[PDB]
């Protein structure tokens, strides 16, 4: 395999789906592992299906049951679908429509649609099914940092980049993206998760390690906590009635919120980067991390 | 052909990667050092204590191949003026240690990027790593043409884009650039990668980035359109802008992916190829002039030096020039001498400043041609060029033509001159005392006679040009005023500059000076309208001059003979580089100093602001009488 | 081959003159710019004013010629030097005429004889001229090897050759020079055109040359013998002579009719080119050093800076210093480790500086040569360099190596070391700061641990070299003491010197430094008896070095290891050279110096002169810690 | 770097004022250390950290004798020709209540912790000569609880106007050097013809103890100054403010400076070029503390209303040895 763990995710049967590049040596690539047994991940002998790609990824994401999309170092976006009874992860396709690394997708709430962000400063709505573009939109003035799809509407949709916009989008619009910002000159955005229930709702992480709670129509700052000493890297709500915020950073800790953002656990476990994180959809009460120390933890919250 | 490069972000594995944009035609590759995804700390523990490797083995390539195909790239992560302190001192210490592993590399470029107006942090650590080692790297400085912020698309509701004339506005990258520049203290190893847009901005916009140290252009393929066939292609004004490109001989490198992808990758770099070669072939006088441009020459001084062998010949070898002499004298020789005294009137005609006789066969040839006779001097000091005289003289003139040797304000001639022809004139008509030695000569010229020429004119421009003004500051040597290189001209091959303003006339001088009080010194005060924001470093010098009637010699741009490779343009630098806005005036002030022994030019800008007199007392610059 | 040249005295028709010494094979000609016995007269009439042309025209040969192929001869009726007022005067003018007339051809070089002892008003006049123009011309000084005066035939009844000993009046012809050369304060335009006579002198006055700029050797016809077939050649100490200046990539030049007319005027030349071809073809070390030959470099401070990646490369691509350490290492181990024990007993062995890991390998492969087993820590400061090192062990070597990245001063190890193996060693052993490193280094070695090398001492023998003096005189620079190149030593491949004494050591270092007071600085008094005339420049500094009981390095020249290339010799210079007569002693003295944060040398001649002590307080050069 | 002469320290020492803050200081924290109660069980440990020939020790011990309480002195100093001064005073007068110790402070292995540290090692522009390094290496000789005298500094920066003292920072070009080399440091000066362009801002604060972890003295400071006046940038003037103990302090910026203090004089730092500025413009100047394991300097550049060079990069003209 490759030392940095990228991606990790959860599949509706509880299959854990792991995305790695290789940051250093002779060899800059990525690769996708599928592992029905998630307690036997990393290691790559004990895994269901795997497969090697031309370059790292950056962003991952399933694309329903059978499908993962990936965001590539080579300005592509590919899709992968699980064959062969889920021993093979064959390429359905890859396009290079980016003009530099790809560093975030999301898939739409219809699945059939997904939205990239690049560092070409480019969002692109793509059609899974025909394989083209549809739309490929220039909003921002700087490298996008992450896309966030609405989780019931496929027309709406979050992104922040760092020209320091938040822009939350509606492709139904003659122009579609709207600035929402807070106060005024706030810290670089990194993160961005919508409310699984509460929608008009989301969260979003800046660089400075402050996560901070926004609502839509309101469009003023109602709460926001300074929980990491460094740059905040992901967010992933839990799939409870009252969810759980799962806070990813640099400092190389993970943190578990409630919903008014107050630490009810924290893990220093990891001794590198923590780059992902997910919930076990069997139990709601473990919760899946990687890191760039390729460790895969399983942690118990309260 | 084209100097070409390849911008990838991405590479799996570096000698498949370099062979591939080898066999695409490149010319070198720009890629990462370290992968740009891989962000690292260097002060918070535990990521502080991430086990090696941090990137590839220099091992992978030869040392030749590091030196010669591979610019680096700053990882897109670092950023050294970011607002957060933390990031702040982390992008520092990630900077050096990727400027140094550069440096240990050897690579002859690496790229920075000039993203927003503040750059002061990035410029410390930079100019600091600069004055460190003992490499001999260079930096290129990413900047856009168009600022990204001014170039998204109109699609946020909120935030629209203020379609309001911005004069200043739109020309802000270059200012990013010129603070850094400065803050660098103009330093001879940063130099501008300009990236180019798929929107083109005002010409002004443009020329902002005239005389700058433009080493390489970039070109995302984004800006490509298609025509029939499916081949990319550039749109007129982007093709205007590559040729105007091409003549500054930057590198241009090719980023992004291929959206045409029934062709090739190497579509792309063969427009390029054939935009260049489908461009104007050289004439005679690019040709010669092509390997001078922007070397800086001391000015010659015929009178106080005697030039050798091959400063002549290149004088020789211009045949437009000495058509024009011939014409002149051939026009003279008519109005002074009626057809009926043909036979009857031989005119007398004194060549001062001889040199190895080309102004002695074109007088014998307009004589041939003119049905006219005619007495020859040559005069000459230079005796090493008397020399070459003589032996004309005894092999091919015969007693025709009288050969002197002497100086032309000593020489006790024996007869008076019907016409006296010279061309001891500068690039800045005056600059090489051809006044004084007329004057001199004054006394053996009839009461009736012409001088050939007979009126010159020098004229002169503001221009900008870091470029020149930092090949200026490096002509610093050891024993004499730190900034004497300031206060003296050069004679060169002005090219990568901008013309700030018309040209307009300085001094001019009159033969026969019949004026009873002569005074050769002079004072001009010269105002330029500038209508664009710009730096003004220096002022060029051309000059005009009348022959006879209607028969002159230029070389102002405007008004420039065509094909005339014997003067190139003079340049006065000054010590600091003047800012200039729009609509302002810029007004400068010449003398033509002198005494017995010197003669000397002393300037000075006195708008919009003031600067030192430059030269004075001569102390850095004298013409020898 | 031989890069030669034709010397002629007569040349009725320069082009036919030059096609025929083309044709003959030579590569320039020597030839009078003025005819031989055309004297010239210019302060008395009536001669004075003599009708024109004095010479010929620059018009018969191509500007190229000239500056190629082309050199000028002084005429032989100049003498500057006469006890004559009339024709001193006369000559002065003269002189000064053909010099400029030869800068104004362009020539690559211009011949001027040196007949006698005084040749002062010579050197006024050339070192004017030198200093007037704006030239880029070159000087021949002709000297001969032996005066005429000393070569003629006893066939004087009354005034016969005195068959005494005489040491001194036999190099009486170097002293001209000498004293020209130094008249003219030391010209770097100025060099010497040696003439060899028939009857060689004693080999110290052949040795007098050495470190002289000799830029050609004179050949006369005269000096070749002829053998069984009619062909001309050399005796044996004749072609002794040759090949020494053939190192000296001295051009040669023959002069003289053909005596031997039975065969071509290519056979004198073609001897010549049968001596060069014929001589030992270059070995590997003399094939890579040809190009550094006499060519400065600072030295390099590995602990200072970080080397760059070509630099450890040169450091690699050397077999034969590795192979030492393999050897020393592999006695090491069988001497620490009984062949009982061979399996129970791991030896840990520490590389403190590992570069791009060398040593390690060598490691390897000495355990792997004398079945025993070893834990490997590769320490190394440059953390570029420590790339390499982690992905040399992440591909190939395995967890057997244990890569630090950190000082050797400073690294708390976690276990001691059986054997600690270093190549901190400079060209002038501790010049590069080893004592102090391993100082550091040595509380992680086991109480009976090894340290490779166990011990190094420099070495220091006076040198006399014009031609290595000028360049670091030439080494002034802006922005600095205008002597501070002759207060620090330079990295340089020795060529055109010659030693004046044996070698001697100067500081040594033992590795583990048991020693209670520690003291790292030094002061050495060396007395260097010197059997013959010479003027001293500098002194050379080489080393030895014992890795382990007989496995040594050297760069010392009487026990240098054959065929190592990683070290070139030091030389520390001193501002004024010091004349130093046959039977002195040069008696010098050397320093180490240092405080917390520097380390530096003083030096200083106490005999036969005193000299100024060099470097004091490290202000020219310092070794950072 | 260099070890003073007598007369530098006899200048330091005639200044009654400043002694007598740092008298006040002492006495303070004397009496907030030790209950009335304690005052013959508790002895205070207080060490003078660059003693010089000793006026602060005399302070201390006037501090102690006016407070009623118990001191233990130690007199460390680094420079022996001034150690010969302290021990003369030991022998004669002080007697074994002071131990004089002769070495540097960041060196010292100090037999037992202090309750008090003392310093002066304050410059023109407070840490210009080297405090808080010092102050660092010997923070680990002070106890858990330990004060240090002075607890804080701050210096602070002004833009002036003076066609005088930059003709005469230009004349200051000295032979084998950068030519310009004279703009690139700083000087200590009693300005006097010149005109402050904006109210002083502080540039660089220092504490005392430093716990903190990630120990890193170096510094980047942007400074907006509004300028209301039409004038010509040469400089910026520079001076300090320190916290003894609590509200006794010592300042010589001029707003509050302390009243007839006559041990410094405020610092200048020029640059190569004059700088016009109008009226209604902003003057942005950017200033760095830098540091290796030898050396420590500062950078400095103004970004507005034009770009100046970065002055003193790398060192290059004025570094500050360790
Ligand atoms: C064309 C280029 C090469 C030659 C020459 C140049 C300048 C500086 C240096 S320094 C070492 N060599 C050079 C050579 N140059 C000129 O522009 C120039 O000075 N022309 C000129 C001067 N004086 C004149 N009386 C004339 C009259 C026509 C006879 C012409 C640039
Ligand atoms: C052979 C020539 C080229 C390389 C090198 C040199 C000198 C000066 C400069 S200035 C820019 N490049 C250079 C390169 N050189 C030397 O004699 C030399 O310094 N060897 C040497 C120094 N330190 C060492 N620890 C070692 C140990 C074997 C590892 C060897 C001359
Ligand atoms: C008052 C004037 C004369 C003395 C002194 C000065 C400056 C430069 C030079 S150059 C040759 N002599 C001098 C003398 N000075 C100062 O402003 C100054 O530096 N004070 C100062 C520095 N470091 C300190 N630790 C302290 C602490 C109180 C002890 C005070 C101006
Ligand atoms: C063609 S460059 C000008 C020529 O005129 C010559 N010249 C310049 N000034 C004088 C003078 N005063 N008398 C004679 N020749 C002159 C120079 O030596 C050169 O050959
Ligand atoms: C082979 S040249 C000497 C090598 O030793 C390294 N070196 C020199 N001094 C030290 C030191 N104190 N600690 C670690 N490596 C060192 C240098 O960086 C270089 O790689
Ligand atoms: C009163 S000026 C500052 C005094 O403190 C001394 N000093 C400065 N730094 C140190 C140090 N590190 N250790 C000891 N004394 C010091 C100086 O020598 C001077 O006497
Ligand atoms: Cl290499
Ligand atoms: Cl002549
Ligand atoms: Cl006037
Ligand atoms: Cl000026
Ligand atoms: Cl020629
Ligand atoms: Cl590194
Ligand atoms: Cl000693
Ligand atoms: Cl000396
Ligand atoms: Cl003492
Ligand atoms: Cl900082
Ligand atoms: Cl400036």
């Amino acid at each position: 395999m490759e030392r940095q763990l990228e991606a990790a995710r959860y599949r509706s049967d509880g299959a854990l789906l792991l995305g790695a590049s290789s940051l250093s040596g002779r060899c800059w690539a990525g690769s996708l592992w599928l592992f029905k047994d998630p307690c036997a991940a990393p290691n790559e002998g004990f895994c269901s299906a795997g497969v090697q790609t031309e370059a790292g990824v950056a962003d991952l994401t399933w694309v329903g049951e059978r499908g993962i999309l990936v965001a590539s170092d080579s300005g592509a976006v590919e899709l992968w679908e699980l064959d062969e009874n889920e021993t093979l992860i064959v390429s359905k396709f890859c396009k290079y429509e980016h003009d530099d690394i790809v560093s975030t997708v999301s898939v739409l709430s219809s699945g059939t649609q997904a939205v990239s962000g690049s560092k070409d400063i480019c969002i692109k709505v793509w059609d899974l099914a025909q394989q083209v573009v549809l739309s490929s939109y220039r909003a921002h003035a700087a490298q996008v940092t992450c896309v966030a799809a609405s989780p019931h509407k496929d027309s709406v949709f979050l992104s922040c980049s760092e020209d320091n916009r938040i822009l939350l989008w509606d492709t139904r619009c003659p122009k579609p993206a709207s600035q929402i910002g807070c106060s005024a000159p706030g810290y670089l955005p990194t993160s961005l998760a919508w409310h699984p229930q509460q929608s008009e709702v989301f969260v979003f992480g800046d660089e400075n390690g402050t996560v901070s709670l926004v609502d839509t129509k309101s469009t003023s700052c109602v709460l926001s906590s300074a929980v990491h000493s460094q740059c905040v890297t992901g967010l992933v709500f839990s799939p409870h009635s009252v969810p759980f915020l799962a806070s990813l950073s640099e400092d190389c800790s993970l943190a578990v919120l409630d919903s008014s953002l107050s630490e009810l656990f924290r893990s220093q476990a990891h001794r590198d980067f923590v780059r992902d994180a997910t919930w076990s959809p069997l139990n709601h009460s473990l919760l899946t991390t990687v890191g760039w120390d390729h460790q895969v933890v399983h942690h118990v919250v309260p | 052909r084209v100097s070409s490069g390849r911008d990838l972000n991405c590479v799996p594995e570096i000698a498949d990667t370099l062979g591939a944009v080898a066999k695409q035609g490149f010319d070198f590759l720009c890629m990462p050092v370290f992968h740009p995804r891989f962000k690292r700390e260097f002060i918070q523990e535990p990521a502080k204590n991430r086990p090696g490797p941090q990137t590839r083995s220099d091992l992978l390539l030869s040392g030749r191949d590091w030196n010669t195909l591979i610019v680096g790239k700053l990882s897109p992560w670092i950023r050294p003026d970011s607002k957060v302190e933390k990031i702040r001192r982390n992008s520092e210490a990630a900077m050096l240690q990727e400027l140094n592993f550069g440096a240990y590399l050897g690579l002859p470029a690496f790229l920075l990027p000039l993203n927003q107006e503040d750059n002061t942090n990035l410029a410390r650590v930079l100019t600091n790593h600069i004055h460190t080692g003992h490499h001999s790297s260079m930096f290129w400085m990413r900047v856009p043409l168009v600022a990204p912020e001014d170039l998204r698309d109109d699609i946020i509701e909120n935030a629209p884009t203020t379609h309001t004339e911005e004069y200043s506005g739109e020309e802000k990258t270059w200012m990013w650039w010129h603070n850094f520049r400065t803050l660098c203290d103009y330093s001879k190893r940063i130099a501008v990668a300009l990236e180019i847009g798929a929107d083109l901005p005002s010409n002004h916009v443009i020329d902002r980035w005239l005389g700058e140290p433009i080493k390489a252009a970039i070109l995302p393929t984004s800006i490509f359109l298609t025509n029939k066939k499916g081949f990319p292609v550039l749109s007129k004004m982007h093709q205007r802008l590559i040729f105007r490109l091409l003549k500054l001989e930057v590198q241009f490198i090719i980023t992004g992916t291929n959206h045409h992808s029934e062709k090739e990758f190497c579509s792309y770099l063969q427009y390029l190829e054939y935009l260049s070669q489908n461009r104007p072939p050289p004439n005679a006088y690019e040709l010669f002039a092509k390997g001078y441009e922007d070397y800086l020459q001391s000015p010659l001084q015929p009178l106080m030096d005697n030039l050798e062998s091959q400063t002549y010949e290149v004088f020789e070898k211009d045949p437009i020039k000495y058509s024009q002499y011939q014409q002149a004298i051939y026009k003279c020789l008519l109005d002074r001498v009626p057809e009926e005294e043909k036979d009857t009137n031989v005119q007398v005609l004194m060549v001062l400043g001889a040199g190895r006789g080309p102004l002695v066969n074109a007088s014998l040839r307009a004589a041939k041609q003119a049905d006219r006779r005619i007495k020859l001097y040559a005069v000459e000091k230079n005796p090493n060029a008397v020399v070459t005289l003589e032996n004309w003289q005894f092999e091919e003139w015969g007693s025709q033509v009288t050969v002197v040797s002497s100086d032309m304000r000593e020489w006790v001639a024996p007869e008076k001159a019907d016409i006296i022809v010279s061309e001891l004139l500068g690039s800045f008509a005056d600059n090489e005392l051809s006044p004084e030695c007329l004057d001199g000569a004054q006394h053996f010229l009839k009461d009736d006679g012409v001088s050939i020429p007979g009126e010159y004119t020098s004229f002169l421009a503001p221009i900008s040009s870091s470029k020149l003004y930092n090949e200026v500051r490096a002509c610093r040597e050891k024993d004499r005023d730190p900034e004497a290189q300031f206060e003296m001209p050069y004679v060169v091959r002005l090219h990568n500059f901008h013309q700030l303003s018309a040209p307009q006339p300085c001094f001019t001088f009159s033969h026969p000076n019949r004026d009873p009080m002569i005074d050769n010194n002079r004072y001009c005060t010269l105002e330029f309208p500038v209508e664009v924001n710009t730096v003004l470093h220096g002022f060029a010098g051309y000059f005009e001059t009348v022959l006879y009637q209607d028969i002159t010699l230029s070389i102002r741009p405007e008004t420039h003979s065509p094909g005339m490779f014997s003067w190139f343009p003079i340049l006065f630098p000054i010590k600091q580089p003047i800012t200039v806005r729009e609509g302002q005036t810029i007004c400068v002030r010449f003398w033509r100093c002198s005494n017995s022994k010197k003669v000397w030019y002393e300037w000075a800008v006195t708008a919009p602001v003031c600067s030192a007199i430059h030269n004075p007392t001569g102390r850095s610059y004298t013409i020898g009488l």
